[PDB]
């Protein structure tokens, strides 16, 4: 009876547990993948896997998962949950009908495409560009990464990217600002961090919360929230004024540091200490300590950077520290990540093809009259990236121009975009709303025609290419065929492509055909890749590989320190002075924080019984003495009310002392209100629902989220169904 | 003839629960029960905060109190030191659960007691346990204690400190926690309250 | 203090296995009355031998009934293996051979009053095993050494309580003697635990504990209160110790 | 393994004290008999009171004659303070007051049922404190919880065994019930110990233990061997546990 | 107000009973008894041979089982954490000996029970204990546990590991062993043979 002493079929897969897309091996017995495993030869998983990757398979065998297309019952309100099962055909026609109506009445740009996941290549990067909408957005940009990608495109001329290029293994001194590794359970990162701990590397965690990474750190600086830039500037100052930086690195790969020294003149460990509350001496000491380990000291930039709203500044500053340690492109800090070669499918150019970072003529001198309408958020911040939370205003005020019709492919509208009431208002106002994705989550139910998408284990997805020391390519084969009336995303995009007359973009009938054509470029055929999984290519990692070659990697010529010209030229002062004291929480409030719980990947994993069993709810972290002053104890539940009065379902109180009195912390992604996701449904508190505000980063598209405050009201422990009882419902493959 | 053991280097455990989830998938451990779980405890106060991430599971004690207590004989200790349950003889009386000091045992919904198995099914095919396999942090090792090339053996040797849960009990746990983060050793609830 | 997943620290012997604890007290206690009544030649030796067979059988049914392994019929192994280290094993045979023995005694055949010696032995095994099935778990602070004393004392309080309600002249006095012994040890028990174990006991049970101690003081008052009051006290304590001691606790 | 100097791990309670232990059992249990007798209004209540007084006197005399501080005259502090957590303190007050209570009973002064219930309560204190004087030392693995069970029951076998030698008719049955209880718990005692402690008890004693277990079985045999056997088993068992349990041992 | 403690670095202790003799002398401890002794135990075979030298004496437990069990009130715990005996009340009943899990007390021949006093006589006049003063290796430290400056506090703060004897009794010893030589911690007789 055990899956392993029975029928097994083992495909090479790619984990859709999160976007790290670890290469895995999936072992199925019939139409049920029972175990998934990392595999060496895959630079991401190298035999290991994180908890989410191991439990990720459950969604496929989730009763609650979406099974057949659904069309909103005409006459019923988007809020309400009345749908009728449609045919894939009737659903696709209904969508193409509505989309063309909007197209022929408002233009293509009036349909916004929000997406996330591997399939978002179809629903965010290609299909909206074939259809001519510039309003395609991923939350991993303005709700995560945008400040660091903007900053990194300004400073080196490169992306930090998906699998960030930290040469963890040779690092001798690691400074983590935010970066709650161990909670953020991205697989290779954790392996690399563990390894570096093992090789004697010393870690300094800067974070107002004693988190898991701080638990492994040699120094924990419990920084006052929103104050990191002050710390970083004081580090730039100790590095420069005590003359500890790497001069020739500065001298040879840098342009413009004779501006950084003057800028940072007064940004002293004593100045920083006032704001930071980190003692001047510790500030000085850490600077000296990372210098002492120069080019094997790194301050790996964190991924989720959208805090407070002056975030590109914080990342710039931190990237300068790295430059000043002359660690970029050397062992011990950052290696140079090169994308792998894999030829795209041959097609005519797209109506719109964007540039993502490379600038000098960023947004203004690069979006205007050329295709047709500009991204609807075009003037709100300096960077050219589309900011997902900025495209939902047109949905309401119809201003810049009207956005009728929105696609939500594997992207949580009510958990991933701040200000849920606004998003809801925006949806009602839509002419069309589509929601493609696997389980039934609050935002999906609000759609006019839902589309169940074949689970990562049931579909073939266009190759995954990860820039890396060694550039590699991944291929996910379907372990077993879609279940129910479920379809793969490439297929949905193809149909919606043919239905909209974009057949020239989809000249390939099948994805195997599509994959083969691509594979052919690297004298390779599909079958062959199916036996390998991951095809790892060479790639240059160190500066010496570039230099001995006659070239340097960056933006404009070298690394611009404290530079980038067209910003200083027009639109905004150039450096990171914006330490800009964060607005502090009102009395009786805490500065909401949030993070990740190792077992859960954003909100899409709450209905997973395997994973919910490990962590059935989130818990609010408040300092012991604060909890004691309020009258809270360990058994208690509380409602978190934000500054705007929004209240979040009872959450357990965790007094336990790893946090400033200044703050409170909850893992992100709980508090679903989705009755059909029976397990996820009423558990924990949702930070996104309490994140009614955000401070927009004028530079990057960033929605600065840690700008919300929350108060605790005592609440009764909630009454909830037994999770084990729900976990036991058998999965009926129908 | 070997002495099977597991070592967990707590200086590297971050308590992500990968091993725990890898276990559940592999052994298709049913909802509500766990062969492996993680315990996370803070030992506190700012300049001196310590968090211990500790995965717990059957320690396959060398002197298992859960074996002697079994009337049926379903609870047996193997020649290499695995405590296993033969469900054929199990009368699901719970005596072993009562005698297990670690809460490693549960009643399987199929009417017999279960618990971590040291991935017996894999050990025979010459593989390492699933939890050991998945571990991102490389903190858990396994092997035969007596073979000094064993990953457990080498780790025990490299450990700065080695601890075991409730040593005061008779058991001789064969799951060794290596570099315990708190100076006083493995965290206990009595040391809190 | 925080977990991913959970230790299997869930109650393992439920109210039904606390019920069996009470009945095997009776079953073993009465089986002792029976053999002694035999050995003694008493006219009642039969009446009590067929009671003990029912009590024993009722228990053995409740033992299988409450076992999640019932319809898997694995109990046959309880009788096909030698496991002297196992309190429960000793109780399987003690109640099994104690049954046959009580059968061969009630059906007046096979042999007489050499069989009452065997019934006496098996009843001592049946009286002894629960008490040790708990105390053997040295990881359970509450189930200390006194369990091995509190259970046999308490099983005889049950047997003599029953006996006294079936108006046997002899039963009251020894019931009030063993009930005094039972109740005094039951009172000393908390004082025997380490402070955290005791604290646990007083917060978890106690009232319930101090109730049944008080209730048991009723064996020393009137009749038809007496056997009842000592009987509820004995079964209270028995069930509560099984319920409250499934703690591992630090 | 090797020391410079030595830990003070030597026997702190000698044969002398083990004697006190056998005696306070007698003392206390005879005071219980005298109390229960006064309570049934039985005629023998008077001389049993004299005896309980004598044994109380004999026990306080050897508690004092064996005290290293016998001439420092500090026992007065036993009585000028309140140490409810201390078994020996309880013991001092139970016997002491039980000796006054039984003193007035003897002298028909200061009431008489209200003095018989008092004697009852003080004799329960005195019957209870020895096992707890042992059992509270959770560092000594042999003095586990059962000591709180073994000592009270054994003090009863001593009193009743004595009562039966003095030919009191009521006692040879309770003596057998209580001796059966004591011997059953005494037999299950070793099984209640962690392996190393049981092995320590068996190495250092046992053969004496096992001899005391057998001995006591003669309490169910020949009429006039029965009290001697019961007395010696109960006293041998008490002294042996007192001497053999002074071990911290790892 | 202080909470008195003693810390002994075992990494430095060489088991020269200097402290033991100094106490014998300073306190006039009669011949057959000792407030302080040194235990020396070897652990292991050839390539991993550890020797633990361990002075043992009243640990002045914070939760002294040796106090409640005293009938007279001779045995008492001071407000600063010293466990002492008022010989004037001592009846030499030995209850405290029965209760001390550390063989720390004895019957002094004067008729009362004695044991390490933390050199209360010296403490009161502002001196450090005799063991602490005479100690070639400087492995013992003493002080108020609450004063971050005191030598014990510092010693504990700088320790790689901290151990206490029989922690599972719940006495909360206030004699801390630092940096025990063996990875598995303080040596127990039970981990021998
Ligand atoms: N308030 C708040 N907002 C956040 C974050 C936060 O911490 N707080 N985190 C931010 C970050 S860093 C990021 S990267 C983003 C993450 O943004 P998201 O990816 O939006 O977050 P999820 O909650 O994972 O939801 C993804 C949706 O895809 C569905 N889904 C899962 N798998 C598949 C699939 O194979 N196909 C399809 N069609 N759908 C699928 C899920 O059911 C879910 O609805 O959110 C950002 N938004
Ligand atoms: N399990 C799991 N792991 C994941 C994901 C997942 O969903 N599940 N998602 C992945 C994704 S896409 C992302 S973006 C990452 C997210 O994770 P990261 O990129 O690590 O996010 P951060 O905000 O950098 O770090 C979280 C920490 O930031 C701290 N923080 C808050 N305010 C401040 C401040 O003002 N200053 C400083 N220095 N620190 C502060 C919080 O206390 C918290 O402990 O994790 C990834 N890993
Ligand atoms: O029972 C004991 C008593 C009661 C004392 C002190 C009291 C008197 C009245 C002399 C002890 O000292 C003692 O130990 C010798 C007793 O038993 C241990
Ligand atoms: C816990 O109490 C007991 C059991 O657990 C249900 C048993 O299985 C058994 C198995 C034995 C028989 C005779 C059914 C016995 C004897 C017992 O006492
Ligand atoms: S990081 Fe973990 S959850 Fe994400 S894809 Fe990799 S294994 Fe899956
Ligand atoms: S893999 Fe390692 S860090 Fe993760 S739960 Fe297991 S032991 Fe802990
Ligand atoms: S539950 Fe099964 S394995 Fe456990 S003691 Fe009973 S019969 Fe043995
Ligand atoms: S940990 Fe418990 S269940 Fe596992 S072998 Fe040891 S005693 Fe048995
Ligand atoms: S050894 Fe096997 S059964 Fe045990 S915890 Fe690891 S994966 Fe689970
Ligand atoms: S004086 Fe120093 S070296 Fe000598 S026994 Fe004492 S602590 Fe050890
Ligand atoms: S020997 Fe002295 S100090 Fe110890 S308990 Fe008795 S009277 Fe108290
Ligand atoms: S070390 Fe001994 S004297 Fe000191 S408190 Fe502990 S038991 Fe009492
Ligand atoms: S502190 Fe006092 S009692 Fe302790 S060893 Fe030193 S001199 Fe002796
Ligand atoms: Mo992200």
């Amino acid at each position: 009876a055990p899956w392993y002493a029975q029928e097994v079929k083992s495909v090479y897969q790619i984990c859709e547990g999160c976007f790290w897309r670890c290469g895995i091996v999936a072992h199925a017995v019939g139409n049920r993948v029972y175990k998934v495993e990392g595999y060496e030869a895959n630079p991401k998983s190298r035999g290991r896997l994180c908890p989410r990757g191991q439990g990720a398979p459950q969604t496929t065998y989730d009763p609650d998962r979406l099974k057949r297309p659904l069309i909103r019952v005409e006459g019923s309100q988007r809020g309400e949950g009345k749908y009728r099962v449609a045919t894939w055909e009737e659903a696709l026609d209904h969508i193409a009908k509505k989309m063309l109506e909007i197209r022929e009445k408002y233009g293509p740009e009036a349909i916004a495409f929000f997406g996330h996941g591997t399939g978002d290549y179809w629903f965010v990067d290609f299909l909206p560009a074939a259809w001519g909408s510039p309003n395609a957005a991923k939350p991993s940009v303005s709700l995560c990464t945008a400040p660091r990608e903007v900053a990194s495109q300004w400073v080196f001329g490169r992306p930090i990217g998906g699998h960030e290029p930290i040469d963890w293994e040779n690092a001798r001194y690691i400074v983590l600002i935010g970066h709650h590794i161990g909670e953020d359970t991205h697989n290779t990162q954790l392996q690399d961090f563990a390894l570096a701990l093992k090789n004697g590397a010393k870690v300094v965690v800067v974070d107002p919360r004693f988190s898991t990474a701080a638990a492994k750190a040699h120094r924990w600086l419990p920084i006052k929230p929103g104050t990191d830039t002050a710390l970083l500037l004081a580090w730039i100052h100790v590095l420069i004024y005590e003359d500890l930086y790497d001069k020739e690195y500065v001298a040879k790969y840098t342009v413009g540091f004779e501006e950084l020294k003057a800028h940072v003149k007064d940004f002293t460990p004593e100045w920083a200490e006032k704001h930071t509350e980190i003692p001047a001496q510790v500030i000085r000491e850490v600077a000296r300590e990372m210098a002492a380990h120069k080019p094997r000291a790194v301050l790996p930039p964190t991924r989720h950077n959208v805090w407070y709203g002056d975030d590109t500044y914080r990342v710039m500053a931190l990237l300068y520290v790295n430059v000043l340690l002359g660690n970029y492109g050397r062992p011990g800090g950052f290696y140079i990540a090169q994308s792998p070669y894999l030829e795209k499918y041959p097609l005519p150019p797209l109506p719109l093809e964007p540039a993502a970072g490379g600038c000098s003529g960023p947004s203004g001198g690069d979006h205007e009259p050329e295709g047709f309408k500009p991204r609807a958020d075009k003037g709100k911040f300096f960077a050219r990236s589309t900011a997902i939370q900025e495209l939902i205003e047109p949905m309401i005020t119809g201003e810049p121009y009207p956005i009728k019709g929105l696609f939500a492919y594997g992207i949580n509208l009510f958990h991933s975009i701040p200000n849920v009431p606004r998003t809801k208002e925006a949806l009602k106002n839509l002419d069309l709303y589509v929601a493609i994705d696997v389980l039934p989550q609050e935002h999906v139910m609000w759609a006019d025609v839902i589309l169940p998408e074949a689970t990562y284990l049931e579909r073939y997805d266009d190759f995954v290419l990860v820039a890396h020391k060694t550039p590699f390519i991944q291929l996910r084969t379907p372990a077993h065929e879609p279940l129910f009336d479920t379809k793969p995303g490439w297929w949905i995009a193809r149909e919606l492509g043919l239905r909209l007359g974009l057949e020239q973009y989809f000249p390939w009938k099948t994805i195997e055909e599509y994959l083969e054509t691509r594979l052919q470029s690297l004298g390779l055929d599909l079958e062959t890749m199916k036996g390998m999984g991951t095809l790892v290519q060479r790639g240059k990692p160190w500066l010496e590989d570039w230099e001995k070659e006659g070239r340097l990697p960056f933006g404009t010529a070298s690394g611009k320190i404290e530079l980038y010209c067209q910003r200083f030229k027009e639109a905004g002062h150039q450096p990171l002075p914006v330490f800009t004291p964060p607005e502090e929480p009102p009395e009786g409030f805490y500065r909401l924080l949030y993070g990740r719980s190792p077992v859960h990947t954003f909100a899409r994993t709450q209905n997973n019984w395997v994973l919910m069993e490990m962590d059935p709810e989130n818990e609010v972290w408040i300092h012991k003495e604060e909890a004691k002053r309020l009258g809270l104890k360990e058994g208690d539940y509380v409602m978190l009310v934000n500054q705007d009065g929004v209240k979040e379902g009872p959450v357990r109180v965790k007094p336990t002392a790893r946090i400033r009195k200044d703050c409170v912390y909850i893992v992100h992604g709980f508090g679903h209100k989705a009755p059909l996701m029976r397990l996820a449904h009423g558990r924990g508190a949702s930070d996104n629902y309490l994140q009614t505000r955000y401070k927009l980063d004028p530079i990057s598209g960033g929605a600065g989220l840690r700008v919300n405050f929350v108060r605790l009201e005592k609440a009764e422990r909630p009454r909830l169904p037994s999770l084990t009882g729900l976990a036991k419902r058998p999965f009926d493959e129908r | 003839m070997p002495r099977y053991a597991m070592a967990i280097d707590l200086s590297l455990c971050v308590g992500c629960a990968a091993c725990a989830v890898a276990c559940k998938m592999e052994n298709e451990v049913p909802p509500g029960v766990f062969n492996l779980w993680i315990r996370e405890r803070e030992v506190g106060e700012y300049p001196n905060l310590v968090v211990e991430f500790r995965p717990e599971q059957c320690l396959h004690c060398e002197n298992p109190p859960c074996v002697p207590v079994c009337p049926t004989g379903a609870s047996y200790q193997t020649k290499d030191g695995l405590v296993l349950v033969d469900p054929k003889k199990c009368i699901a009386c719970g005596a072993c659960i009562a005698a297990c000091p670690y809460d490693a045992r549960y009643l399987h919904p199929a009417g017999y007691v279960s618990k971590c198995t040291f991935c017996a099914h894999r050990l025979e095919k010459g593989k390492v346990p699933a939890c050991v396999e998945t571990c991102p942090t490389y903190c858990r090792t396994f092997g035969d204690l007596e073979d000094p090339e064993s990953p457990v053996a080498k780790a025990l040797k490299a450990a700065e400190r080695v601890d075991v849960l409730r040593p005061e009990q008779g058991t001789r746990p064969k799951l060794f926690y290596l570099n315990a983060p708190s100076k006083k050793g493995l965290t206990r609830e009595s040391e809190v309250h | 203090a925080e977990f991913y997943g959970l230790p299997n620290a869930q109650e393992f012997w439920h109210w039904t296995n606390a019920l069996h604890f009470v009945l095997v007290g009776l079953a073993g206690g009465v089986a002792l009355l029976a053999a002694l009544l035999h050995l003694k030649g008493d006219a009642e030796a039969r009446r009590y031998t067929l009671y003990a067979l029912m009590l024993i059988a009722l228990d053995l049914f409740i033992l299988w009934a409450e076992s999640p392994a019932r319809f898997r019929f694995t109990h046959i192994w309880l009788f096909l293996s030698f496991h002297p280290t196992s309190p429960i094993w000793w109780g399987a045979w003690g109640l099994g051979l104690g049954f046959l023995t009580g059968g061969l005694l009630y059906l007046g055949k096979g042999s007489q009053r050499a069989l009452a010696w065997a019934l006496l032995v098996f009843s001592l095994v049946a009286l002894s095993y629960p008490g040790l099935a708990l105390a053997v778990n040295l990881n359970r602070p509450l189930w200390n050494g006194l369990m091995a004393g509190l259970f046999p004392l308490t099983a005889l309080v049950l047997a003599l309580g029953l006996a006294a309600l079936l108006k046997s002249p002899w039963a009251l006095f020894p019931l009030r003697v063993l009930a005094g012994a039972s109740l005094l040890l039951a009172l000393l028990y908390p004082l025997t635990l380490p402070p955290e174990a005791r604290g646990h006991l007083l917060e978890e049970a106690g009232f319930w504990y101090g109730l049944f101690l008080l209730l048991g003081l009723g064996t020393f008052w009137q009749e038809r209160l007496a056997p009842w009051a000592g009987l509820l006290a004995a079964a209270g304590l028995r069930a509560l110790l099984v319920l409250a001691g499934q703690w591992q606790g630090l």
